[PDB]
RNA sequence: GUCGACGUACUUCAUAGGAUCA
RNA sequence: CGUCGCUAGUACCGGAACUAAAAGUUCCGUAGGUGAACCUGCGGAAGGAUCAUUAAAG
RNA sequence: UGAAAUUCUUGGAUUUAUUGAAGACUAACUACUGCGAAAGCAUUUGCCAAGGACGUUUUCAUUAAUCAAGAACGAAAGUUAGGGGAUCGAAGAUGAUCAGAUACCGUCGUAGUCUUAACCAUAAACUAUGCCGACUAGGGAUCGGGUGGUGUUUUUUUAAUGAC
């Protein structure tokens, strides 16, 4: 009576993905990411966006038949931070508010036993 | 409001404080919240369920566990309330090497600049951008509005790179005042 | 203890002037307002004159005072307090 | 901005100058006008291009009710996007940002001046200055000696500029050939582009690149087009035979083991002369 | 102009004899025009706390792939076991020393795999000092005793009775009391398990595993 | 100096000369400035693919 | 701008 | 301690 | 050639500090 | 309230018609530089302002 | 991006899963702690030789300290000739050139970064602090060795070791 799916959630810099998929991970069941949800590119990365998606996805994860989900929440990992971020956090929460009851939260960030160089260069970046 | 549960396992180094604190920290995640709460001493893992019967708000669990995550990751107690408090509270996690790769002395003098002397310089940040900031070695945490955490990361990021501590005092003046 | 050590051996690094400088400003402060040094007797001041005038090791004469003044470096503003301030603590020293 | 108060300096540069009383003098970076009103004295007509109206204004102001005011003339926009009046010498204190652009564009003008006083941070100046075999000879160096002659007039120190600039300064006289030189710009500096990309390595070093094996390549194949015979065009087709021909131009001129850094202009125009003898053409 | 929905077809999935709860969910895929191709080989990745439902396992997964297919059920053989993340982040701690081994090993079904254990030095009971950092040779000697159990106990074993040892975390047990004289250690575990080489695929064998 | 100077003033005016007997147009080659890029967008790849159709 | 330790909580500022 | 050890 | 580097000879800028009094 | 203007447009044979027009951080070594009042790559230094938590095999 | 635009994209980009290939680098443990003459040295296992300290009622018996000449090594960058070429990336090109806390940003990226055989011999190559020897206060932490205990723990037969 109780289906489970996998919310792969991939908060970048830039913009928020919430990826519903099976068990597997093979099989999407709907992908909408922040800028789908936003009219400014500044407000990609919002927390404000990544609400609407996340609530995009689980209205459309409940007409399909998935009930709850397990939550792989990830930054962008590599050379770059390895920790998600806000528009990340605010993706899991608009999730549980949802109703859509979430199974088990891990981080999957990947992250280097020891990686290439970083883009900033010798004197950093970031400004 | 179906039966669902979290953990947040704590670091050894957060233990003690969490003893010290557990007697205002149940109160509220019992009482408003509404949440089953308990720490598994095997495990050393904060537990935290939603009563079907009792719990009446969805998002309890969740804005419950982030308090406790926020109280794990260094933050104080009454600041972590303010997760609970709130709804458009974040937590913005970034390490030093991200900015630039500094070893040795170069390592100590980063943390040693943004902290400031007497914590001074943290503060200038805390306040000016109205956010609270954890500088665990070289770990930093942010805690505050999506907005707010991004101007406290923009002070901080320019003193790992190198800006003296004056100067970027003087820019936390002037956003103070637009803001 | 250990963080004891580790905060020493930092702060043990740490040999900028400037740095220096105001952290022994700041405890001169907190001993002057919390009067942890004792007064002086009269007796006392007078041995501390006394080897003063045998000595008269707060001079011009010294060897870093008269390298610097001969050598154009005492002109600089940095230098000249330290000959000044060397000038003044002798001449508390002095004082009856 | 950093404005001069030297008045010496000031008279050495409009001297040298050499202004005839029949010579129109362009006069860039106007600024105050310390330069302006001495150059207006000892000469035919002054042509000004000025970026801030403000300042152009004040110079008006400065230059009314006075004998030189109908001389005067002066123009309102950037320098390298303005078309230029003819003129027979140049005086500038522009700013050194487009100090590189200026210095092509006085060459490229369609009557290039007789003579010309720039004013340049140090550094670029003697990159200008500079002769084969030293330390700063480069591209710059050897496509503006081959299009001109640059010589120096004097060092400008910080002292003179207030507020004090963080790099020092030196007036440079650039006197154009005329007539000018016979050669392609596009296919000497294209020479110079691939040769320069390290000029302490040898020149075959410098030819070893694939990406320049490329771009010789789709040259040695469009040169042939154009001669009307036929060419396959495949990625591949005619490497094999364009490394032959670089290798023995090479060998033949005897420059593949001589450093760009060290190679005067003789020495560039006949390699020049090889390549297109073979049939590679660079730009 | 077409909802793929309309055209998946739903599986439900199930997990080997050795563990307690078989199912483990299900998936879908486009109806056949087949399905069992794109189904083969498909790998899922599940906690063993669900499987087991005990949630002393709360740290562990296993990965389990697809080899057949028969009615709508998808059954499934072994396929690799890890830690997640955070208990890996927390066990590694300042102020003690990593003992971490590896070792290439084919059972007796030539199901060759690749085992990663981890272990961390500890301090007494009377200890005072504030480190329990192991000299080399001690590392050395442990490392070489962990080594010689995990090729013991997979070479003289099949690839189930690998996983039925993995559960209840007998080889753990088994690695304390090798190395007890050695040094004392804390949080031994097999970290992780690769499945890298596979021998040719027997239903008979993966019917039998399923019942 | 003087001499050597003259020598190579005599040398460059031949080499000049011989420079002239071959010469063309510079257009349709590709400059050396592209030699840093190591890779194409689409634009790029139409606007080659139109010239050379131009060129036939 | 106060370089001292916010008397007030988070909460309260917000 | 309430809630320290068991479900509170 | 109001040329570069070096050598030599000179010029120049950085001096006030404490106490009392008004 | 009229005439010719100026801007935009439509037509006609410089000319002659019509319509619209709310504005007023400090450096060291090395290697390079063609929007160079200075920039950049690699390695190093402080001669650059340490707050919080910390036995959780408790 | 402060907002854009060069860029990729219904021929399916970004994201998802199962693999495969290449070249670098060894996170967390990681600590001014350990090692080496210095520069420097961090995955496992094996081989080759080398080394300080400690223990010794072993041996030689002044063989020693400092060192012009002379020699070995010498970060990074750099040159010669092959190999390799993932990442980052001087040079070069190109988009935008509006807004001062975010004011130098973006994309492609040659040489380089890596390696083999040789050159170069410079660093804030710093403790801004020659080498050898003697002497002049207390305290408790840590690394390596040694001695002593009728100390705890393990060896779960003892024990002996190991760890405290
Ligand atoms: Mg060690
Ligand atoms: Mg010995
Ligand atoms: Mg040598
Ligand atoms: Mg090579
Ligand atoms: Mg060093
Ligand atoms: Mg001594």
């Amino acid at each position: 009576s109780q289906v489970f799916g996998v919310a792969r959630i991939y908060a970048s810099f830039n913009d928020t993905f919430v990826h519903v998929t099976d068990l597997s991970g093979k099989e999407t069941i709907a992908r909408v990411t922040g800028g789908m949800k936003v009219k400014a590119d500044r407000d990609e990365s919002s927390p404000y966006a990544a609400m609407l998606a996340a609530q995009d996805v689980a209205a459309k994860c409940k007409e399909v038949g998935i009930t709850a989900v397990h939550v792989k929440i990830r930054a962008t990992g590599g050379t770059r931070t390895k920790t998600p971020g806000p528009g990340g956090q605010a993706a899991l929460r608009a999730l549980a508010r949802s109703g859509l009851r979430i199974g088990r939260i891990e981080d999957v960030t990947p992250v280097p036993s020891d990686s290439t160089r970083k883009k900033g260069g010798r004197r950093g970046r970031r400004l | 409001i179906k039966f669902e549960s979290r953990k947040i396992m704590v670091p050894p180094h957060r233990m003690t404080p969490l003893r010290n604190s557990w007697t205002k920290i149940y109160p509220p995640l019992v009482e408003h919240l509404k949440l089953q709460v308990r720490m598994n001493l095997k495990t050393k893992s904060v537990e935290l369920r939603t009563n079907p019967k009792f719990t009446t708000d969805p998002g309890a669990l969740q804005k419950g566990a982030d308090f406790i995550k926020a109280f794990t990751l260094g933050f104080d107690l009454d600041d972590s309330i303010a997760l609970l408090r709130l709804d458009d509270l974040y937590i913005e996690t970034f390490e030093v090497k991200d900015v630039k790769t500094l070893t040795g002395d170069h390592l100590s003098r980063a943390i040693g600049r943004i902290a400031g002397k007497d914590g001074k310089t943290k503060f200038a940040i805390e306040n000016a951008t109205r956010t609270r900031i954890v500088l665990a070695d070289s770990k930093i945490h942010i805690l505050g509005g999506f907005t707010h955490i991004r101007m406290a990361r923009e002070s901080v990021v320019s003193l790992i790179l190198g800006s003296p501590p004056g100067k970027v005092y003087g820019n936390l003046r002037t956003v103070a005042s637009r803001l | 203890m250990f963080r004891e050590e580790r905060k020493a051996r930092r702060l043990k690094k740490i040999k900028s002037k400037t740095y220096r400088k105001i952290k022994k400003k700041e405890l001169m402060k907190n001993r002057e307002l919390a009067a942890v040094s004792s007064d002086e007797d009269n007796e006392d001041h007078d041995i501390a004159r006394a080897k003063e005038r045998m000595t008269l090791k707060h001079k011009t004469n010294s060897k870093w005072a008269k390298d610097m003044i001969k050598h154009g470096m005492t002109n600089d503003a940095e230098t000249r307090e330290e000959m000044e301030e060397m000038l003044r603590q002798g001449e508390r020293l002095k004082a009856k | 901005q950093h404005i001069l108060k030297n008045p010496l300096v000031a008279q050495g540069i409009v001297d040298k100058a050499q202004i005839r009383p029949s010579d129109v003098v362009l006069e860039v970076g106007p600024g105050t006008g310390n330069l302006t009103v001495r150059i207006l004295e000892q000469a035919k007509n002054v042509v000004a291009v000025e970026m801030d109206p403000r300042m152009a204004a004040e110079l008006t102001k400065r230059v009314r009710g006075t004998p030189v005011e109908k001389k005067l003339e002066i123009m309102l926009g950037d320098f390298m996007k303005t078309e230029l009046p003819y003129f027979d010498i140049c005086i500038s204190n522009t700013p050194y940002q487009i100090s590189s652009p200026l210095v092509f564009k006085l060459i490229n003008q369609p009557r290039p001046p007789r003579v010309s006083i720039l004013m340049f941070q140090r550094e670029f100046a003697l990159r200008l200055l500079a002769r084969p075999g030293d330390s700063l000879y480069c591209r710059l160096s050897a496509n503006v000696q081959m299009w001109a002659n640059v010589t120096h007039i004097m060092k400008v120190g910080k002292n003179n500029f207030r507020p004090p600039p963080q790099v020092e300064s030196s007036v440079v006289r650039l006197e154009i050939k005329n007539p000018r030189p016979q050669v392609d710009y596009n296919e000497w500096d294209g020479l110079l582009r691939i040769v320069f990309v390290r000029k302490n390595r040898t020149i075959s070093a410098g030819f070893k690149s694939t990406t320049v094996m490329d771009i010789l390549e789709k040259n040695y194949k469009t040169f042939l087009a154009m001669n009307n015979e036929m060419v396959d065009d495949t990625k591949g087709s005619m490497h094999d035979v364009v490394k032959e021909k670089i290798d023995t131009v090479l060998k033949e001129t005897d420059l593949g083991d001589k450093r760009a850094g060290k190679c005067d202009q003789n020495d560039f125009l006949r390699l020049l002369y090889a390549f297109h003898q073979v049939g590679i053409h660079f730009s | 102009v077409v909802d793929p929905f309309t055209r998946k077809e739903w599986f439900d999935i199930k997990a080997p004899s050795t563990f307690e709860n078989r199912n483990v969910g299900k998936t879908l895929v486009n109806k056949s025009t087949s399905a069992s191709d794109a189904l083969k080989g498909r790998v899922v990745e599940v906690c063993l706390a669900d499987l087991q439902g005990s949630e002393d396992h709360s740290f562990r997964k296993i990965k389990l792939r697809v080899d057949e297919v028969q009615g709508k059920n998808l059954l499934t053989n072994f396929h690799g076991m890890d830690f997640t993340t955070d208990k890996l982040r927390s066990m590694v701690r300042k102020w003690q020393t990593l003992i971490e081994a590896n070792v290439t090993v084919k059972t007796s079904d030539d199901y060759v795999l690749r085992i990663f254990a981890i272990a961390f030095t500890r301090k007494q009971a009377n200890q005072v000092k504030r480190h329990s950092y192991a000299q080399s040779s001690h590392i050395r000697a442990i490392r070489k005793v962990i080594s010689e159990i995990l090729t013991k106990e997979v070479q003289g074993s099949t690839l189930a009775q690998l996983t039925s040892k993995l559960i209840p975390e007998v080889i753990n047990k088994e690695i304390e009391n090798a190395t007890k004289d050695i040094f004392p250690l804390q949080n031994i575990h097999v970290r992780k398990v690769k499945l890298l080489k596979q021998p040719k695929f027997d239903v008979g064998a993966l019917m039998a595993l399923h019942g | 100096k003087f001499i050597e100077h003259q020598l190579k003033r005599e040398e460059r005016k031949t080499i000049i000369g011989k420079l002239q007997d071959y010469k063309i147009d510079t257009s349709l080659l590709t400059s050396s400035k592209r030699l840093g890029e190591g890779r194409q967008t689409k634009k790029e790849e139409f606007k080659e693919a139109l010239s050379l159709e131009r060129q036939g | 701008l106060s370089d001292v330790k916010s008397s007030k909580s988070l909460a309260e500022i917000y | 301690l309430p809630g320290w050890g068991e479900w509170a």
